[PDB]
């Protein structure tokens, strides 16, 4: 089973105060969501394409994954971060 | 305990039966039969 | 002979390659050697026993004779043409494949049938302990029956067939002796089908129980040869595999473990604070390395494991220094340029990676438990890997805090969350760790009396110490179990050691006035507590400063003694304290006789 | 044949009814099948051995021939008239009941006799490790003897009969080779009565030890079939019984466990405080539910156990808020109207029962340990029962404080004594618990990679998770033990997994450019650490987010591999690292030879 | 017969002296009884199997016939002239010593040879789970092969000899059925050399698995007789040895344990402080015995152990009372004149010995972990010895602080470092401890329902309680394991208890209106949870106030039931829930068939 | 899988072979051979 809603409760609390960030496929952080795949808190990591939990540790530099897809609303948590980043 | 008669050589309510454990004969059937690969062949 | 039976192909004489298994449509006849008939007979014998219940309930189909599944073929019987040629058997008894199928599914089908009834017979039989182990004790049958007529719940099967179960029973419980028909009296002797087996299980008063004492020995012998207790203090490289390390994930409490008490954990002992920064998820946080030394898990000397630092119930003083609150606690690696324990200030710390942060600041992870807000049990957790740290001379795992804004309040705090119960789990058994290095083989004897009091309890899950402890622990249960290292019987174990102490104390006396002739009554007793202290706490034999136990001789000595000791126990090893043991069994039968006496009155 | 012998009571014609157990004045003759003579001979053989000590000490009574307890009757021998009819045995060898009694009490009486001497022979034999396991090593006999002439304590029996024990000994230790009388020299070969057995136990340098490697396998095979490791990740309802959960009482630390991390524990997350009242033993106390969320044990989803909340060593700040002192700490149930996590104020809490208070206020239970007064170790404790909470939708167990008078001081305290180490012990195994519900069957595969890091460590004593952990743990010791999952030997275990990764990664490549031909050197190595990470920490396979291990294939796969893997080990499985293992044994014999060299000098 | 063969040295007339072990140039011929040929044949049989791989690789040397190591001598064969006289064997089959050497080193040399190949065959065989346990399931051979042609790493041996390993394989995996040459189709039946063994291991759907259920029983039977579970609640002195206490070093947290909850720990409950002095290493320090009661380990009632008080992670408030810093923490004995708990002031304390101080004051042992400086994990540690305290009526071990200068600041501190995790390890098993006294024998029944909730958890490592807990724990795993005390099957265990409750509740009803006829449906169910609560938490049966379990009958009752219960399980005990167990196995084979289906497509 | 021919009675790539497990015959050889002192003699 995907996520385990204890994970999603850590998504919103990391997005209420925006900490998250968006990592791309080349393991670099961006803030645009278009090139980004990995989503952190930094407790849990989720690739935005397949939308499954990957590693409870962050530093997505040490994560192995094989997925490839496009279009992923919710952008709403991504939108809630930049409002709460102020 | 109703009388039977021949089905089996002993009646349960039969005459002069006797429950009486003896430290000497510890009641036991056959549980530990060996069947493991090497030991059964 | 053994194996399938073979007759040659072309015909005439059978020359290898002229012999093929005599496959038949039913299947290949495999020989039924003498002993293998003992099993299938012993299995069928236990089923025939239930004959009276098979007829009663119209199931079954008559008694199962093993002579219905076999045959009387003859030929050469081996495992291969070559070797089958040396086993000419005439009119041997073979069972064809298709038969080896029925004798199987029959014993299986019937086995279910009986397994069920046999369960009802029991809830009723054991429901009045028909087994004592000292002297006798009766219980007038009328009462007994009229009693179980009650207790037994309405869905047994001993109420629907009393003397259809009774006849099965009489053959399993030499307690129930049926009254003979033509003298209407018992028999003294009880003749249950398990005549011999049941005779050889009785707790014989001379020596505990042959069936017990016999196994407790063969059992220990298994281990002794198995794990490899032998060679326990061998002085030479041994593959970790030789230690079958399994289910081995030990947990600690660092930020407490002194650096010298366990190589895998160095500390930043520096004068002032070392506030560094790092953009983690956009937001910029400051790792602290506060006032105290902040002991951090070193990365080298850290067998690619699964580090899972739990931070719960531990204090979280966001109440005082408000600086602490708002900071998401997180396990973070720290690569330093100059070696730690030489890393003075921020410019020294190469980089800092948040290998696993905790979403939500330190004011949601809290929970007030009487003023002192604690940490809601949560597990941060990296997955360190030997090579992800290749080259990188200095790098340390640190479960710190990541403050979003360092202040004067957090000037004496030091946010190391290491006070939490960290649990490393070696995820790659082949590689062990010793004295700070990663290896593939241990040198047992080296790890003896080489750790300190706590250079043991501070060992790292699946490291030589923890391996040379898991090992002694087996050998410790073989002695504890089989050998009598817990009575004044100067056993084979405490005896192997005594001979070492003598040979040792004897040469230390050679050269010089030799004013002290060896003791012996004092040596026997000193080695008795030495072997005893070992069985007690196997570990000790690793700590520097333990009397006797830590001299190179012992252990290497002990085991090889305990070794031969098990390979001779006899059968009646149980003769040890078989007196009080006996007197205790009579004690029970006297109390159980007391029970039967009430069953005998209440239900007249 | 087997069982008691029968004979045609009706004479001549023996049908399935004209038979009858041939009983008589001696009891019933039970047949002594070939193998059952091996035992009684092997038992008597081990006694005859001690012949020289029986005469010396005038006990015994001559050598015990098994042919003195049997007879040569003939008839049909089975378990029941029906099946005994198919075993016509002529002049078979049967042992009558009254005889099966002596061969028993004789082997028992003699067994004591020898068990004693045999113990003295030993404290002297092993008292000079007569067993090495690589090459040889002597120790000039004179010295040896003149040495033990010392060590051996004055109450042995090897000093009263030297060459009366020696003759017994020579047959048990192929180390002591007696000097032949007519050439006055040893024999090279050593001929101890255990000729074969002792030959097949020597640590053969080709492969560790047949007796070892053989058992370590049959041992693992036992478990594999026994507990039911097979079917370990079966996807379908399984009675908890199928998991033989025993000796299973896990302890925690709630008031820390997050509610979502373990369904059996909800919290009162409400704005202000919820001071309620209750007349307990006359006196009126106020349960608090203070400032923080106060996590309480939920009652539903709580398998009628024995909750025993221990409150000791934990802080007790009666020093500051004087309000805390005077209040008797006590575990109390709390039935709320509206569901908790929706229960705002006092009027919401239906009632509150003090299921177990602690006599004497909080100022006698204290004990100063450096300012911070702790709690004198005491155990409050309910005995929750499934149905005592029937209907009652909301009810929670809370180990709070029961303040005799709430004040401003206790306005930020929150008296939950849950920070203490609570120990629930399921008192009714049949019923398990999963995800918050009580059930009678688990669905194994469901519990895999379905818990989180701590949705495992927070499991409730005897709940699916704790059961699907106790199970993997057995299977984890079968591999850890038998299979070599701890060396670069790409064993049967890590091999079963590799085949899954391939078949898996291979179809994920099907459809689309297939630009990546499967790896294999990388797959073998990835599955090696997967099988290895399992043996390591069996638990992990329950946590969501574990590489390989948590895909549905593996485990279901692994086990069934490890399964057949054990059923073929051969005997010489010990060939693994039987090189360094050998070289280590020679290492020991070289050091032990060094010992004999001193025994040889000191005592010339 | 058995043993070495003898022959009339005096010729013709063979008496009990005219015999002599027929030794010679080959060693001594030892007889090869029927069963002992089963082994050496079963061992050689497993080697011959690998015939096709021995020729392929030019090793080996032809098939090993056991008839090449034996002979056909004839004479009398026994263990000693006396008993060998009753075993005249003619043309028996004996194996000479020098032969018992080759059949040994051959089976050893060959065993290595095969052990290796046999390992390659496996990484390839199990590398596609050739074993299912419900119904069948194929996998088109072409694919299968063309698949392993991949996976198998370039250094196997199944790629260098495909159908040289295949021929060996066909005899071990009845999964691979070779296509018959003259009809070019399979065979339905599979004929692997292990024909029977492999038939009797299949998980027969009627009852789990005979090989499993059989062992899980014999296994339990071993324990039941072994440890001495029987006699578990015997009411009479029993040597501690009878409890085989091993690997037994329990750890605590005193300064919390109430004095009445565990006799081995008294406290200085006195009004004011008791500052004493003592010159330790020159410097004069002051032991405090501060404000609170300061619970100290009593020395009498303390089985000469290895007390190792660890003081780590525990608070160290040198921040406030500066008095605390500078004082080296140290475990110190304290001999008092008047008995403690009556020792008022300093003049009362005879002397104080620093049995083990910690070098370096309390300001180097610290380590800041968020304000509250903790204790760098360190282990102080005495080695108390029964007699070093001879005569001395009052003496106590106290892990205090040793302040170099008492002040007003430390007037409410109380420096007892006992809050630390102390770990006593009995170093001399023979002597146990009970209710505060040291003994050599326990009285089991006495320790039942005689401890309180925590008069158990506070037990002292290797004391009656801890022994009468280690014991129940074995018996708890025999029931948990073998018997089904975890399903509504009113098993033999919960049945033995029900009969006690009846006989008990029945006489309590005798005399007086007897208005309540015994229940039974309620009694069965009450005793079911009683037997169940036991298997669950074996310990409970020691605590005063546990329903049923703690009445003298039970246990003494239970065990003796469980006892006979194991000695009758049959073989098909696995019939329990063998329905869902079966349905779960079919569930797996359906999923595994799904796997073979992909192997079948991807690699066409 | 290259054709052999006589070394062993079966070719691996031979005509009509067939991998096909049957819950009935659990493959497996002989591992648990008993050799312990008392039991081997
Ligand atoms: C008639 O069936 C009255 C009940 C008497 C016996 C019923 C079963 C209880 C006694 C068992 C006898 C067989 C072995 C326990
Ligand atoms: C020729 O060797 C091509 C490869 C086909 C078989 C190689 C080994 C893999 C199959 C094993 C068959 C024997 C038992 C697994």
């Amino acid at each position: 089973l995907h996520m385990i809603p204890q994970v999603a409760h850590a998504m919103v609390r990391a997005a209420a105060a925006g900490r998250l960030t968006l990592y791309t496929r080349t393991r670099t952080e961006t803030t645009n969501f278009d090139h980004a795949e990995y989503v952190t808190c930094g407790r849990y990591t989720i690739c935005a394409f397949c939308l499954t939990t990957l590693a409870p540790h962050a530093n997505v530099k040490t994560i192995q994954d094989s997925h490839a897809c496009s279009r992923q609303p919710n952008e709403a948590i991504r939108s809630l971060v930049e409002v709460s980043d102020k | 305990g109703n009388v039977q008669t021949s089905v089996n050589t002993y009646n349960i309510t039969g005459d002069g039966n006797s429950f009486t454990p003896t430290s000497d004969m510890t009641s036991t059937a056959a549980p530990a039969i060996d069947l493991k690969p090497g030991v059964l062949n | 002979p053994t194996g399938k039976l073979w007759r040659p192909v072309g015909t005439s004489v059978a020359t290898i390659d002229s012999l093929a298994i005599v496959s038949d449509r039913f299947g290949q006849y495999s020989f039924v050697n003498e002993g293998m008939r003992e099993t299938f007979s012993k299995a069928l014998f236990d089923i025939n026993m239930w004959q009276p219940l098979f007829q009663a309930t119209k199931t079954g189909c008559g008694p199962i004779v093993l002579s219905s599944f076999t045959t009387t073929t003859s030929g050469y019987v081996g495992a291969t043409a070559g070797d089958a040629l040396d086993n000419p058997v005439t009119n041997g008894v073979f069972i064809s494949t298709v038969q080896i199928m029925n004798l199987q599914r029959t014993i299986a089908a019937r086995m279910r049938d009986v397994a069920l009834w046999q369960k009802h017979l029991d809830t009723a039989m054991t429901m009045l302990t028909p087994d004592i182990s000292a002297g006798s004790a009766s219980c007038n049958w009328k009462s007994l029956l009229a009693f179980a007529k009650d207790i037994l719940p309405l869905d047994n099967l001993c109420l629907t067939y009393p003397n259809e179960f009774y006849n099965v029973a009489i053959h399993r419980y030499p307690a129930l002796k049926p009254g003979n028909p033509d003298t209407k009296l018992p028999d003294a002797q009880a003749h249950p089908l398990g005549e011999v087996a049941g005779a050889f299980n009785a707790a014989t008063s001379e020596v505990g129980s042959l069936v017990g004492s016999s196994s407790t020995l063969s059992q220990a012998i298994s281990t002794m040869a198995g794990k490899d207790l032998d060679l326990i203090e061998a002085d030479t490289p041994l593959p970790v595999s030789v230690f079958t390390p399994s289910l081995a994930p030990r947990s600690y409490r660092p930020a407490f473990i002194k650096p010298e008490d366990a190589k895998w954990i160095a500390e930043f002992n520096n004068s002032s604070l070392i506030r560094k920064t790092l953009t983690y998820s956009g937001a910029t946080y400051t790792v602290q390395l506060g006032p105290g030394p902040t002991r951090v898990i070193d990365m080298n000397a850290m067998i690619d494991s699964v580090l899972t630092l739990d931070v719960s119930g531990t204090i979280l003083p966001y109440d005082t220094n408000p600086d602490l609150s708002t900071s998401v606690p997180a396990f973070v690696l720290i690569q330093t340029s100059v070696p730690i324990q030489q890393v003075t200030t921020a410019a020294n710390i190469t980089a800092i990676t948040v290998v696993s942060a905790a979403g939500a600041s330190a004011i949601n992870l809290a929970i007030n438990v009487r003023g002192q807000p604690r940490f809601n049990m949560l597990h941060l957790q990296a997955t360190f890997e030997r090579e992800t740290i290749t080259g990188i001379p200095y790098i340390y795992g640190l479960g710190t805090f990541l403050i979003p804004s360092p202040t004067s309040s957090s000037n004496f705090s030091n946010p190391t969350l290491m006070d939490g119960l960290l649990t490393v789990t070696p995820v790659l058994l082949r590689e062990t760790t010793y004295k700070g290095e990663v290896v593939d083989a241990i040198v047992p004897a080296t790890v003896m009396a080489n750790q300190t009091s706590e250079e043991v309890a501070s060992a790292l899950a699946n490291d030589a110490i923890v391996l040379v402890s898991n090992h002694l622990n087996k050998l410790a249960n073989v002695v504890g179990d089989a050998i009598p290292v817990a009575s004044r019987t100067d056993d084979s174990a405490t005896s192997a050691i005594v001979s070492r102490l003598a040979v040792q104390h004897k040469l230390s006396q050679v050269g010089q006035a030799s004013p002290t002739p060896p003791d012996y009554p004092l040596l026997w007793r000193r080695a008795k507590r030495a072997a005893s202290m070992f069985v007690s706490n196997p570990s000790l034999a690793l700590q520097v400063g333990i009397p006797v136990l830590t001299q190179s001789g012992m252990l290497s000595a002990l085991t090889s003694g305990v070794g031969t000791a098990l390979r001779t126990g006899s059968l009646g090893k149980g003769v040890t304290d078989a007196s009080e043991k006996l007197r205790a069994r009579q004690s029970l039968t006297v109390a159980k006789q007391a029970f039967f006496d009430q069953i005998g009155s209440l239900w007249p």
